RNA sequence: UGUGAAUUAAAAGUAAAAAUCCGAUAAUAAUGGAAUGAUAAAAGCUAUUUAAGGUAAGAUUAAUAAAUUUAAUCC
RNA sequence: AUAAACAUACUUUGAAUCGGCCAAGUCUGGUAAGCAGGACUGGCGAUGCGGGAUGAACCGAACGUCGAGAUAAAGUGCCAAAAAGAAACAUAACGAGUACCACAAAAGGUAUUCAUUCAUAUUGACAAU
RNA sequence: AAUGGCUGAAAGCCUCUCAAGCCAGAAUUUCGUCUAGAUGAAUACUUUGUCUUUUUCUUGUUACUUUAGUACAAUUGAAAAUUAUAUACGUUGUAUUUAUUAUCUCGUGUAUUACUCUAUCAAAAGGGUAGUGAAUACUGAGUUAACAAAAUUUAAAGCAUAA
């Protein structure tokens, strides 16, 4: 059976955009196409909007006690009581979501002292193994 | 500088046509390229469906000398060959130049099956058809209209995933010993130095 | 498409200059909507633009364009059998929005470019009187359904590669 | 020694579709696959260096160049406009040539 | 006389992307106020980059900055870099074939140590950052992945 | 018992921040180039003087105000 | 009102020509014709260029030799320079695919999508038991 | 193929399917068989073992002859299958060209490798065993660079002998 649903509460991933990389979730459901998306603006800074679902992706988690057209005060209130960016910090795509932010910010010189580590430490781990 | 690298691609789960319009424009951009497995690519239609297209292909021969007509290649790495020749200039040095780096195989040969492989996204079969739009494979066409060889392609195919099984099984082994022996030395104390360096940056 | 209020007045012997004609047309400009109003004035009144004064053409913006509704298009177009009046049901957020839609699903369905097409009229229905039979699938409180057969997602045009590397997969998403 | 450049296929002059101007060449830099990654490029240098075969007694160089800059973008998929000192041999249609990293604005 | 970016300033770090020493990183100490051209020097003791002059054109500034005060800058004017200038055996003096050069390297070989008295400070220096006498030390390079449009120095 | 389109009270708010959408526009500017040129002084530009002026909008304060309203003295 | 001084009015001498053809929100004879003949205009003839694959007439636009830039008709999977996104009725078929243009009709279908009208719609309609 | 059927929905029933999935059915199609046939492969003998061109002898070919020039072993490139994909995760966001810290010396042993070479068993294998070398990690230290130069990818002449 399938896991992650496109219903009401569900929280996106907006993957294209000015808002990529940036949570948000669905209070409405428009037809098969279109949803609205109200990620808190005032928690990620997603406006509330409608959006195709070929710019978006589902996650694991849904958001308790939302019903379809929540009004942005009440929304907030239940997105901090799941405490949803603290949960989505701990999964595979959060964590790829701050490596990239980590990687962007390198310089020249950080990019060369990491090129130079690594390849010892893996050269020297490879030795290890009989 | 020279790219004297092949670009190997990997025909499985693709379609034909989209498949050659990328290769063909890449061709004419000094790139070389083989297409293993030219044998299972899918093309629109179902089996009866193709086999009227390639009734009417046959049909076209040089009434007065058959010898000279058009030569109706039944085997697929002569399909693909044949689709690509087609998006490709015509009657010049360009056209025929971009044409000798081009290869397929039906299966995987000795030097191509241990290559890496690439894909083509445009061209892929799950991206551009309808799920239930019914395909047919280049192989089993190739069947129907007089292609011998369908039964060694795949006994040779089948004799080449159990090779690499094993392979991949032993290098999976040593790849866990590897990487639970680099799990150790990042948690040594002598390299706490370099790694502190690598946790900033989220390397480690 | 954006929708514009339009009123004009007549000034000759035929119509006393103290009637005042509104309209709300949705135009893609002013040009287009003024165009529109002159039309229904001579085809509705005898009124032609040479004796009339328009007053004022100003666009309509949408009061709320966050909350979703139920709209109910009704219009009349021509076939090449006769002219017809159909009602047809749209979920949007703007009137503006609804609209566009209509055109684009009009000159699909029944392939009627825009020059044959009347908007009579434009309202918000209630979400049980909702009747296409896909729309009124969606307009529970409890509409569920896993979107498969995923394409992944590129950021942008940047990462777009002709040729990628090692096999494709789609997503359960 | 180093890698300090970045190899583009000359894809073929500035055309149409029965006519051809070969004063501007059309390169496909790799890694750029948007116009909007173009702007980087404007200006750069590019230079076709190719070898020749001389004979043992000849003095000419073995290995010439043709230089030329970056101009201008050509369309949305990060294709870029070179006008070079002398036009490209049309011998040379997809082989590589090596856009440098100046004259710098870093 | 020609204005700098606002990125080059005394002390920081800059990459040769051209002409001989390409690839190379140096230490701008100054600009030539008589020509324009930035006086660099990747000190020689490390890469083996003398001390010369390089348009800002050829050159990419680097976040990395060994500041450096009191280098001894006194001489090293547009006096000395016409000083140790190879010219050419004019016209009308005779021949002078092949032998006029290989002299004059040895003649101006001494002022040239002469003035390396510069280096003395931003070598000692330079082996205060931890890996940065490795990173000065070695070629600058384009790897897999390294798009232009997308470094950042 | 919960959500709630809309409306209403109080706090805040002189009602120009930033982001996105929607409308509106495109030109003054800054930084990089390209094609054809020029090289010398300027109805150049800059500094010092007095002072036509600044029509929402050069600033502030006053009277008051759904104001491109009226004054004052500074720049 | 608008435009007009290399404007306006001409005078003299003379060349070539009076086989024409095409298009159409036009007509007459004809079953019709790439047939015959007309009214108004624009063309071809006398005319190359970009586009329609190719074409006397179609579309854009009329040409001294060139450099750079926006454009026109029209295009943007490859030949071929140039696109990404959105919604649909299509597509199990030599079906669909750039006007003039190089073809298709009447009729039929418990095929399919949408809309209108009517009746049954529950405490129980239809199908089956 | 036409056609006749099976299970079976749409449409609680019915239905061979303008549905998915099957069967039977032609002087039919394709294999099999016959004729011509391109690129090819195996074996036998003659050679050669980094390479080319211009000449040149011969009926012709190959080896062969002369004068040069050129490189000299050692990090490249593989999961398969599916996509309504067992559950979980969605691992996000740049394929090839194109991922090595300048050169040389000094150093200690160990370990590692789709690394090179030798011997052997095998083998139309990124094979096993034994040894050697190379590179790397433990992991250093020291010399030199300023001007100049950092390039093959192939040229030119012959016929003694053998097949």
């Amino acid at each position: 059976v399938f896991s992650r649903f496109v219903e009401v509460g569900r929280v996106v991933l907006m993957k294209t955009g000015p808002f990529a990389s940036k949570l948000a979730v669905i209070v409405e459901i428009l037809d098969h196409n279109r949803v609205l998306v109200d990620g808190p603006q005032a928690i990620t800074g997603v406006p509330r909007q409608v959006v195709n679902l070929n710019t978006i992706s589902l996650t694991s988690f849904v958001v308790n006690k939302v019903t379809r057209g929540m009004t942005h005060k009440k929304l907030c209130l239940r997105f901090t009581q799941d405490a949803i960016i603290k949960r989505f910090n701990k999964t595979a795509t959060g964590k790829a979501i701050e490596k990239r932010i980590l990687r962007e910010k390198m310089t020249d010189f950080d990019k060369f002292q990491v090129s130079i580590i690594n390849r010892k430490i893996n050269a020297a781990a490879k030795i290890a193994v009989s | 500088s020279t790219n004297n690298k092949v670009t190997v691609i990997d025909c499985h789960g693709h379609v034909l046509g989209r498949v050659a319009s990328v290769v063909a424009k890449h061709l004419l951009l000094g790139q070389k390229f083989v297409l293993v497995r030219c044998e299972d690519l899918q093309v629109c239609g179902t089996l009866k469906m193709r086999l009227v297209q390639w009734e009417l292909y046959q049909r076209k021969r040089v009434n007065t000398n058959p010898t000279r007509g058009a030569f109706h290649h039944r085997s697929p790495a002569d399909m693909v060959r044949k689709a690509v020749r087609g998006m490709l200039p015509k009657n010049n040095y360009r056209g025929k130049l971009a044409l000798k780096n081009l290869k397929c195989f039906e299966g995987c040969p000795a030097p191509y099956d241990k290559m890496k492989k690439s894909s083509i996204p445009e061209a892929a079969a799950i991206y551009s058809f309808n799920p239930t739009r019914k395909r047919t494979l280049l192989g089993e066409l190739g069947t129907a209209v007089g292609w011998k060889y369908a039964d060694v392609v795949a006994k040779n195919e089948a004799e080449r995933k159990e090779r690499a099984a094993k392979w991949y099984a032993a290098k999976q082994l040593k790849q866990k010993a590897v990487a639970e022996a680099k799990e150790k030395i990042l948690a040594d104390e002598k390299y706490k130095a370099k790694v502190a360096i690598l946790k900033k940056f989220g390397y480690a | 498409m954006k929708e514009y209020y339009i009123t004009a007045r007549c000034t000759d012997k035929a119509h006393n200059p103290n009637e005042i004609f509104r309209s709300r047309v949705f135009a893609p400009n002013y040009v287009v909507a003024k165009s529109k109003f002159w039309m229904m004035l001579k085809k509705q009144h005898k009124v032609k633009k040479i004796n009339a004064e328009l007053l004022q053409c100003q666009p309509i913006f949408e009061k709320n364009p966050t909350v979703v509704k139920n709209y109910q298009i009704f219009l009349r177009y021509v076939s090449a059998g006769g002219i017809h009046n159909i009602t047809k049901q749209y979920r949007d957020v703007t009137r503006v929005g609804a609209v566009r839609q209509m055109y684009n699903d009009l000159a699909s369905q029944y392939r009627t470019r825009q020059d044959k097409i009347q908007l009579i009229s434009i309202t918000t229905v209630g979400d049980k009187a909702v009747k296409n039979p896909v729309l009124h699938q969606f307009v529970g409180h409890h509409v569920k359904f896993p979107m498969v057969h995923c394409k992944p997602v590129i950021a942008s045009k940047r990462f777009n590669l002709p040729i990628k590397a090692g096999k494709l997969t789609t997503k359960l998403c | 020694k180093c890698r300090l450049h970045v190899n583009a296929v000359f894809m073929g002059f500035q055309r149409a579709q029965r006519n051809q101007y070969p004063n501007v060449a059309l390169l496909q830099i790799s890694g750029v696959n948007t116009k909007e990654d173009t702007p980087f490029y404007i200006g750069k240098r590019v230079a076709y260096v190719y070898k020749v075969n001389v004979k043992k007694g000849s003095n000419k160089p073995a290995i010439r160049a043709i230089f030329g800059k970056i101009v201008a973008p050509h369309g949305n998929h990060g294709v870029v406009k070179a006008r070079f000192l002398h036009n490209l041999p049309p011998k040379a249609m997809g082989q590589n040539l090596k856009v440098f990293l100046y004259p710098s604005n870093i | 006389l020609e204005k700098l970016r606002k990125s080059i300033v005394p002390g920081a770090i800059l990459i040769i992307v051209a002409g001989k020493y390409a690839g190379k990183k140096v230490v701008f100490l100054k600009q030539c106020i008589k020509s324009g051209a930035l006086i660099v020097t990747g000190p020689f003791k490390i890469n083996g980059v003398p001390l010369m002059r390089i348009n800002q054109r050829y050159v990419i500034a680097t976040s990395q900055k060994v500041d450096v005060s009191k280098v001894d800058t006194t001489g090293v004017d547009v006096k000395f870099f016409k000083k140790i200038a190879i010219k050419k055996a004019a016209f009308g003096k005779t021949v002078e074939e092949d032998f006029a050069k290989k002299q004059y390297e040895a003649k101006k070989a001494l002022i040239v140590e002469k003035q390396k008295q510069v280096d003395e400070s931003i070598v000692a220096e330079i082996k205060k950052v931890p890996y940065l006498k490795e990173y000065m030390a070695s070629y600058f390079t384009l790897k897999n992945g390294d798009h232009p449009h997308l470094l950042k120095f």
